[PDB]
C-alpha cells in the first residue's frame, strides 16, 4: 500500500475538496465522526482505502489531506462544518488577506510568507507514510491563490519530493461564474510555471459543468455547490482505482504511463455519463452501450471541444456499477464503426478498461440520481488544445494593451514573465498541432 | 478485437482491448526569485516614499 | 474581518457621510444608539467591515469626522445618528478654509492634519486586517478638497500598501457656491490621479439634472441631492458589506475595475431613481432595472456613455429576484451594444446579486462604470479653469497662502493629460 | 437584432449575403474581431472553430463545416473515396485516381498503367499537364499532385464539337439537410474538342487563350433550360433523367459519407456551408465527379437568387426574422 496526499489550494480547491472527501466517506462508509465500523483492523491497515485515510488508535479515519487558503472564510466553514471532526487543525492552513485575484500576489508576495509553513505541514503527513507515491493538487486557474501559490508549491514539492508523482485537478475559468477579468493572465502564468512540475493534469472547464447542470439536472442557475457535487463524482471515478481493489491505475505512476506519452501533453480530456436529475420521477436506466457512446458526445465532456478533429494518444474507460467486459467490448465495436476515432500512428487504437461493481454513490438530497451503471472516460486527445487557444487569445487581447499588468509588476513580478509564459503556451499549442495534424 | 491482461477480483475487473496496432530548479534558485521580487517591491515603495517626501 | 476606515471631510463630506451612515446602519439593523435589532444573520456577517464592537454588543462606526469649522459637525452630533459616532473621532478646527484649496492643503489644514492622523492610527491599530480607507468630500470647497487630499497623501505615506478609495463630489455652476471651484477641483483631481486607487465621481451637475428632469423637483435642495448620493453609496458598498463572491473587498474591486493606474475614476449609476417620501409601490422587473441602470439619465456623473467606451463595469442587483433572468438581461445589454465595451478586455462586465434590498424598495440595481466618457467631466472642469486662469483671475486668494502660479499650471497639465489618456483608449482597437 | 461578422472580404457570394442581411434591418454587422456575434462569415484558411460556441447568451452559427476540407481538397478526396467503405474502391462515378508526391501511390499507379498500354491518357492536377507518357507526368510533378484518368470520350455539344463541365451548388444547413440549387451551369469550351485551351473548360483559360470566346453563349456559359432543351432535341431525353439523377446520387453519397465526422447536431456551435460540385459527362451520358469546391463563386445572373436562398434556408432558419432548392432526402 502506497499513500496519496491531497492538497487543496484556494477557494475552488478547498470547496471541491470538501465535496470529494464528503463523497469518499460515503463510498467507504466513513462517518462524519471519522469512524469506520467495517474496518476491523483498528489503529492501522494495509488496505486500499488507507491510500487516502490514516487511522488513529481510537479508530478515527483521517484524510491524508491539507487545505490551504490565503484567506480564512472558506476553510473556516470546514472547521465548523459537518466534517469538522474528520480533520485535525494542522491540516487546515489559513492566512489573513488573500491574493486579490492576482497571480504575482499569490506567488511572490504572500506566497513567500507561508510556503515554508505549508511544506512543513505536508512533511508531517509524509512522515506518516510508509511509501508515499505522490500528490493530488486541487486548485483554480483563475484565482490569485489557486494560480499563484499553487505554482510555488508545485516547484517546491519537486525539490522536497523529487521521486514522487504529482497530479492536478484544475478548474479552467468560465465567465458565467468567474469573479475576475484577469483570470486569463493568472491561468497562463500558473500553467507556464507548473507545466514541468505536473505529471498529469485534469482540466475542468466551469463552462462545461455549468451547462451540464442546466441541461441534464434542470438547474436554472447552478451554484458552486451544484458544480462541486458533480465534479466530485468525476474525481471519485478517477481516484476510485487508488482507493479500491483493482489492477488498472492502482498508483499515480500508472496515470502518466497510461495517459501521457509526451510529458508536456499531460492534459487528458475527461468525459462522464450518465448525469441524471434526482427530480426526474420516471427514468429509464441506460445500458452499457448508451453510456459508453455518451463518452464521445461533446455535451458530456469536462471541456467542450471536438475530438473528431484531433487525434488520440490514449484512452481509458472507468466503469462503476453493473458492467461486464462482454457488454463493454460490444459497445466499443459498435461505436468504432459509427464514430470518428483516430489515434496517432505511434499509438495502439485501443482502450484500457476498468470496472468496479459498486455503483456510483450519490450524496443524499443531492441533484444527482442513483444509477445502476456509470462510466468516466479519460482520453488524451489533441482537441483539448482548443481550450488553450481560447485562453491564449483572451491573454493576447489584454496584454497587447498591457491592461491590468501594473497590478502584477507592483507585486514584484517582471513584465517579461508575461511574454515568457505566453511563449511557452505558444510552443504548447504547436506541440499539440504537430501530434494531431 | 483482441482482449488482453484480464484481471478479476471481488470488487470488479479490468482489461485492455486493442482494435488495431500502431503504424528542476533548485531550492536555492527559488529563494532567489522570491527575494528578487521582494527587492523590486521594496524599491518601488522606496521611490514612492521618496516622492512623498519631496 | 477585513476593516475599512471611513473619513469625511468638510461640509459636503460630512453631510453625505452622515447620510451614508444613516442608510447602511438601517440596512444592518443598527439603531441610533448602536444596538442591533435586525431579523437576519446576513446583517451581522460582515458588520466588522464598517463597525467596531464594544461591550454590551454596541456597534460603533469606524468613522472619522474632519472639518476646519465646527458648523456641520455640530449638526451631525445633533442629528438622528449623532450619538452613534465615537465622540473622540470628531476632529475639528475653528478657522475654516473659505473655499480655498490652499488654506486646506498648505496652511489651515496643515495645522490640524496631524490630529486627524492620530485618530486614524488609533482606529487602524485596532484592525484585525485593514483593507484601506474611504474618503467622502467635495472637490470644489477648501477643507474637503484641500485638506482632504492632504490627508490622502499623508495616509498613503503611513499606509502605502493599503487601498485608498474616495467619493468625490464634483462642482457645477448649476449648484455653485463659489467661482473658484474650478481651481479647487483641478488642484484636487491632480492629487486623486496620483494617490487614490478608486474614485467615485459624483457630479453635482448630474444630481441636479436628475432631481429636476426626472424626479420633477423644481427647486432641488442638497437633501434632494444627497438622497441620490446616499442611495448610490449604499449600492456601491453592498458587495463590501454583505457576503458575496464578486468585488467583496476594496482590492479585488480595484483589480477588476482599474486596467491602468491613472484611469480609476468611476461613473456610478442607480435604479430606480426615487425622491424622498415618494414611496413607490410597483417593483421594477429585472429587465426594467437593467435598462435604467445603464441609462444616461441614471448616471451620477454628467457624461454620455455613448460618447465613449466602457473599460470595465460592475453591476449590483439587490432584492429577491431570478438570478437566471439577471444573467440573461446583463448578457442582453452587452450583446445588444457590444460596440460600447472595449473588445480588448474580454468579459469586462461583472455582476453581483444581494438578497437584501435597500429600504423602501423590493428591487434595485447599482451601476459602476469605468468609461472613457468620464473625460467629458474633466474637460468641463478644464474649460472653466482655463477661462479664469488665462487672466490669472482670483489667484490672489491662493498666492496669499504661499502658492505659485506654476502649481496651477502643473495641475492643469496633468488633468489635460488624464483627458488625453482616456481618449487614447477610446480609439484603441484590437 | 441579430449580429454577424465578416472575415473573408474576397467572397463574392457572402459579400452579397452580408448586403442582403443588412438590408433586412434586423442584422447589424460588427467589427471582425468582436466575439459577441450570432453569425460568422469566416475566413477560408485557419478558421478558429475552437473559439466558436463559448459565448453565453449567443447562439453562434458559421458558414463553414469543420472537416469539409476532406472533400474539397484533391488528394484528400481521392483518399476518402478509396478508404471509405461507403464509397469503396469500386466507385463507378469517380475517375481512376492516384496520389503522387514530388521528389504515395507511384508504384500502384505504374502497376495499373502498364496494364493499360497492353486508351491510356491521364491528367496531373496539383498548372495542369495532360499526357499519355507516364514518364512525362511524373517529371512534371517533381519540378503534391493527383494523377487521374482523363476522359478521352467526353459528351460534345453541337454545334461546335466542344466539351464542357457542370457546376452544381449544394447548401448544407445546421440539420445536415442537403439542398441542391435549382440552377446549375455548363462551363463550355468555345474550341472544337481536338483528340490529338480546348481540353480545359476553365473560364479563365478560355477568356485568355480562346479566339472563339462567347460566340455560342454568354461567356462560355450554358444554363440548364438551354442544356435541357438541347438534350431533348438532340438526344431525345431530359437533363433530369440522363444526368441529374446521377448528380443527386453523387452529392448525397459524398456528404452522407462525411456526415458523422463534421456534423454539428450536438455541438456547442452550428455550421452550414455552400459547396460547388463539378461534373463531366461522357458520350454514354454517364456522370463523373471531378472535384468539390468548399468556397465556390456563383454565376453572375444567379448570385441574387442563390444568396437569398442561403439566407432563407441556412441563416433565417436559425435566426428567424420578424423553393429554389431540391431537398436530397436521406
Ligand atoms: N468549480 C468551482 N469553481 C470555483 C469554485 N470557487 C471558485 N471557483 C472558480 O475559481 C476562480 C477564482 O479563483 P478562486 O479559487 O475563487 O480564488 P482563490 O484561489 O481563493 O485566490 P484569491 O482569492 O485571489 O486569493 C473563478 O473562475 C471561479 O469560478 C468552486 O467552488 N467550484
Ligand atoms: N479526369 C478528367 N477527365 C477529363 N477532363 C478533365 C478531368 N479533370 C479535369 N478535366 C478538365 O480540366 C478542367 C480543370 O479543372 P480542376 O477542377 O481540375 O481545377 P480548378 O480546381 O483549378 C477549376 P474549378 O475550381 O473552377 O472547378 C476541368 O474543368 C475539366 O474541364
Ligand atoms: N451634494 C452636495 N454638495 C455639496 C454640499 N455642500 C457643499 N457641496 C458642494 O461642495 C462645494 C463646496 O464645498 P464645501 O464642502 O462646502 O467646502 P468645505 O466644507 O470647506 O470642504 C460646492 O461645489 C458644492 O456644490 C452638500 O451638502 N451636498
Ligand atoms: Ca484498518
Ligand atoms: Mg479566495
Ligand atoms: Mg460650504
Ligand atoms: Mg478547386
Amino acid at each position: 500500500m502506497r499513500e496519496c496526499i491531497s492538497i487543496h489550494v484556494g477557494q475552488a480547491g478547498v470547496q471541491i475538496g470538501n465535496a470529494c472527501w464528503e463523497l469518499y466517506c460515503l463510498e467507504h462508509g466513513i462517518q462524519p465522526d471519522g469512524q469506520m465500523p467495517s474496518d476491523k483492523t483498528i489503529g492501522g491497515g494495509d488496505d486500499s482505502f488507507n491510500t487516502f485515510f490514516s487511522e488513529t488508535g481510537a479508530g478515527k479515519h483521517v484524510p491524508r489531506a491539507v487545505f490551504v487558503d490565503l484567506e480564512p472564510t472558506v476553510i473556516d466553514e470546514v472547521r465548523t462544518g459537518t466534517y469538522r471532526q474528520l480533520f485535525h487543525p494542522e491540516q487546515l492552513i489559513t492566512g489573513k488577506e488573500d491574493a486579490a485575484n492576482n497571480y504575482a500576489r499569490g506567488h511572490y508576495t504572500i506566497g513567500k510568507e507561508i510556503i515554508d509553513l505549508v511544506l512543513d505541514r505536508i512533511r508531517k503527513l509524509a512522515d506518516q507514510c510508509t511509501g508515499l507515491q505522490g500528490f493530488l493538487v486541487f486548485h483554480s486557474f483563475g484565482g490569485g491563490t489557486g494560480s499563484g501559490f499553487t505554482s510555488l508549491l508545485m516547484e517546491r514539492l519537486s525539490v522536497d519530493y523529487g521521486k514522487k508523482s504529482k497530479l492536478e485537478f484544475s478548474i479552467y475559468p468560465a465567465p458565467q461564474v468567474s469573479t475576475a477579468v484577469v483570470e486569463p493572465y493568472n491561468s497562463i502564468l500558473t500553467t507556464h510555471t507548473t507545466l514541468e512540475h505536473s505529471d498529469c493534469a485534469f482540466m475542468v472547464d466551469n463552462e462545461a459543468i455549468y451547462d451540464i447542470c442546466r441541461r441534464n439536472l434542470d438547474i436554472e442557475r447552478p451554484t458552486y455547490t451544484n458544480l462541486n457535487r458533480l465534479i466530485s463524482q468525476i474525481v471519485s471515478s478517477i481516484t476510485a482505482s487508488l482507493r479500491f481493489d483493482g489492477a488498472l491505475n492502482v498508483d499515480l505512476t500508472e496515470f502518466q504511463t497510461n495517459l501521457v506519452p509526451y510529458p508536456r501533453i499531460h492534459f487528458p480530456l475527461a468525459t462522464y455519463a450518465p448525469v441524471i436529475s434526482a427530480e426526474k420521477a420516471y427514468h429509464e436506466q441506460l445500458s452499457v452501450a448508451e453510456i459508453t457512446n455518451a463518452c464521445f458526445e461533446p455535451a458530456n465532456q469536462m471541456v467542450k471541444c471536438d475530438p473528431r478533429h484531433g487525434k488520440y494518444m490514449a484512452c481509458c474507460l472507468l466503469y462503476r456499477g453493473d458492467v461486464v467486459p462482454k457488454d463493454v467490448n460490444a459497445a466499443i465495436a459498435t461505436i468504432k464503426t459509427k464514430r470518428s476515432i483516430q489515434f496517432v500512428d505511434w499509438c495502439p487504437t485501443g482502450f484500457k478498461v476498468g470496472i468496479n461493481y459498486q455503483p456510483p454513490t450519490v450524496v443524499p438530497g443531492g441533484d444527482l440520481a442513483k444509477v445502476q451503471r456509470a462510466v468516466c472516460m479519460l482520453s488524451n486527445t489533441t482537441a483539448i488544445a482548443e481550450a488553450w487557444a481560447r485562453l491564449d487569445h483572451k491573454f493576447d487581447l489584454m496584454y497587447a494593451k498591457r491592461a491590468f499588468v501594473h497590478w502584477y509588476v507592483g507585486e514584484g513580478m517582471e513584465e517579461g514573465e508575461f511574454s515568457e509564459a505566453r511563449e511557452d503556451m505558444a510552443a504548447l499549442e504547436k506541440d499539440y498541432e504537430e501530434v494531431g495534424v | 478485437m483482441e482482449v488482453i491482461e484480464l484481471n478479476k477480483c471481488t470488487s470488479g475487473q479490468s482489461f485492455e482491448v486493442i482494435l488495431k496496432p500502431p503504424s528542476d530548479p533548485s531550492l536555492e534558485e527559488i529563494q532567489k526569485k522570491l527575494e528578487a521580487a521582494e527587492e523590486r517591491r521594496k524599491y518601488q515603495e522606496a521611490e514612492l516614499l521618496k516622492h512623498l517626501a519631496e | 474581518m477585513r476593516e475599512i476606515v471611513h473619513i469625511q471631510a468638510g461640509q459636503c463630506g460630512n453631510q453625505i457621510g452622515a447620510k451614508f451612515w444613516e442608510v447602511i446602519s438601517d440596512e444592518h439593523g443598527i439603531d441610533p444608539t448602536g444596538s442591533y435589532h435586525g431579523d437576519s444573520d446576513l446583517q451581522l456577517e460582515r458588520i466588522n467591515v464598517y463597525y467596531n464592537e464594544a461591550t454590551g454588543n454596541k456597534y460603533v462606526p469606524r468613522a472619522i469626522l474632519v472639518d476646519l469649522e465646527p458648523g456641520t459637525m455640530d449638526s451631525v452630533r445633533s442629528g438622528p445618528f449623532g450619538q452613534i459616532f465615537r465622540p473622540d473621532n470628531f476632529v475639528f478646527g475653528q478657522s475654516g478654509a473659505g473655499n480655498n484649496w490652499a488654506k486646506g492643503h498648505y496652511t489651515e489644514g496643515a495645522e490640524l492634519v496631524d490630529s486627524v492622523l492620530d485618530v486614524v492610527r488609533k482606529e487602524s491599530e485596532s484592525c484585525d486586517c485593514l483593507q484601506g480607507f474611504q474618503l467622502t468630500h467635495s472637490l470644489g470647497g477648501g477643507t474637503g478638497s484641500g485638506m482632504g487630499t492632504l490627508l490622502i497623501s499623508k495616509i498613503r505615506e503611513e499606509y502605502p500598501d493599503r487601498i485608498m478609495n474616495t467619493f468625490s463630489v464634483m462642482p457645477s455652476p448649476k449648484v455653485s457656491d463659489t467661482v473658484v471651484e474650478p481651481y479647487n477641483a483641478t488642484l484636487s483631481v491632480h492629487q486623486l490621479v496620483e494617490n487614490t486607487d478608486e474614485t467615485y465621481c459624483i457630479d453635482n451637475e448630474a444630481l441636479y439634472d436628475i432631481c429636476f428632469r426626472t424626479l420633477k423637483l423644481t427647486t432641488p435642495t442638497y437633501g434632494d441631492l444627497n438622497h441620490l448620493v446616499s442611495a448610490t453609496m449604499s449600492g456601491v458598498t453592498t458587495c463590501l458589506r454583505f457576503p458575496g463572491q464578486l468585488n467583496a473587498d476594496l482590492r479585488k474591486l480595484a483589480v477588476n475595475m482599474v486596467p491602468f493606474p491613472r484611469l480609476h475614476f468611476f461613473m456610478p449609476g442607480f435604479a430606480p431613481l426615487t425622491s424622498r417620501g415618494s414611496q413607490q409601490y410597483r417593483a421594477l422587473t429585472v429587465p426594467e432595472l437593467t435598462q435604467q441602470m445603464f441609462d444616461s439619465k441614471n448616471m451620477m456623473a454628467a457624461c454620455d456613455p455613448r460618447h465613449g467606451r466602457y473599460l470595465t463595469v460592475a453591476a449590483i442587483f439587490r432584492g429577491r429576484m431570478s438570478m437566471k433572468e439577471v444573467d440573461e438581461q446583463m448578457l442582453n445589454v452587452q450583446n445588444k451594444n457590444s460596440s460600447y465595451f472595449v473588445e480588448w478586455i474580454p468579459n469586462n462586465v461583472k455582476t453581483a446579486v444581494c438578497d437584501i434590498p435597500p429600504r423602501g424598495l423590493k428591487m434595485s440595481a447599482t451601476f459602476i462604470g469605468n468609461s472613457t466618457a468620464i473625460q467629458e467631466l474633466f474637460k468641463r472642469i478644464s474649460e472653466q479653469f482655463t477661462a479664469m486662469f488665462r487672466r490669472k483671475a482670483f489667484l490672489h486668494w491662493y498666492t496669499g497662502e504661499g502658492m505659485d502660479e506654476m502649481e496651477f499650471t502643473e495641475a492643469e497639465s496633468n488633468m489635460n493629460d488624464l483627458v488625453s489618456e482616456y481618449q487614447q483608449y477610446q480609439d484603441a482597437t484590437a | 437584432m441579430y449580429t454577424f461578422v465578416v472575415r473573408d472580404e474576397n467572397s463574392s457570394v457572402y459579400a452579397e449575403v452580408s448586403r442582403l442581411l443588412l438590408a433586412t434591418g434586423q442584422w447589424k454587422r460588427l467589427r471582425k474581431d468582436n466575439p459577441r456575434f450570432n453569425l460568422m462569415l469566416g475566413e477560408r484558411n485557419r478558421l478558429p472553430f475552437g473559439r466558436l460556441g463559448h459565448e453565453p447568451g449567443l447562439v453562434q452559427l458559421v458558414n463553414y463545416y469543420r472537416g469539409a476540407d476532406k472533400l474539397c481538397r484533391k488528394a484528400s478526396l481521392v483518399k476518402l473515396i478509396k478508404t471509405s467503405p461507403e464509397l469503396s474502391e469500386s466507385c463507378t462515378w469517380f475517375p481512376e485516381s492516384y496520389v503522387i508526391y514530388p521528389t504515395d501511390e507511384r508504384e500502384v499507379f505504374l502497376a495499373a498503367y502498364n496494364r493499360r498500354r497492353e486508351g491510356n491518357v491521364w491528367i496531373a492536377k496539383s498548372g495542369i499537364l495532360i499526357s499519355s507518357e507516364a514518364s512525362e507526368l511524373l517529371d512534371f510533378i517533381d519540378e503534391v499532385h493527383v494523377i487521374q484518368k482523363y476522359l478521352e470520350k467526353p459528351l460534345l455539344l453541337e454545334p461546335g464539337h466542344r466539351k464542357f463541365d457542370i457546376r452544381s451548388w449544394v447548401l448544407v444547413d445546421h440539420l445536415y439537410n442537403i439542398y441542391l440549387y435549382r440552377e446549375g451551369v455548363l462551363r463550355t469550351s468555345s474550341e472544337p474538342y481536338n483528340s490529338a485551351t480546348c481540353h480545359l473548360t476553365n473560364h479563365c483559360i478560355q477568356k485568355e487563350y480562346s479566339k472563339n470566346y462567347g460566340r455560342y453563349e454568354e461567356g462560355n456559359e450554358m444554363f440548364f433550360e438551354e442544356f435541357n432543351q438541347y438534350l431533348m432535341d438532340a438526344l431525345n431525353t431530359t437533363l433530369e433523367n440522363s444526368i441529374l439523377l446521377q448528380i443527386k446520387h453523387i452529392i448525397r453519397s459524398c456528404l452522407m459519407c462525411i456526415e458523422p465526422a463534421i456534423s454539428t447536431k450536438h455541438l456547442h456551435y452550428q455550421s452550414f456551408q455552400l459547396f460547388g460540385f463539378d461534373f463531366m459527362v461522357d458520350e454514354e451520358l454517364k456522370v463523373w465527379l471531378i472535384e468539390v469546391n468548399g468556397a465556390p463563386a456563383c454565376a453572375q445572373k444567379l448570385y441574387a437568387e442563390l444568396c437569398q436562398g442561403i439566407v432563407d434556408v441556412a441563416i433565417s432558419s436559425v435566426f428567424p426574422l420578424a423553393s429554389i432548392f431540391i431537398k436530397l432526402h436521406h
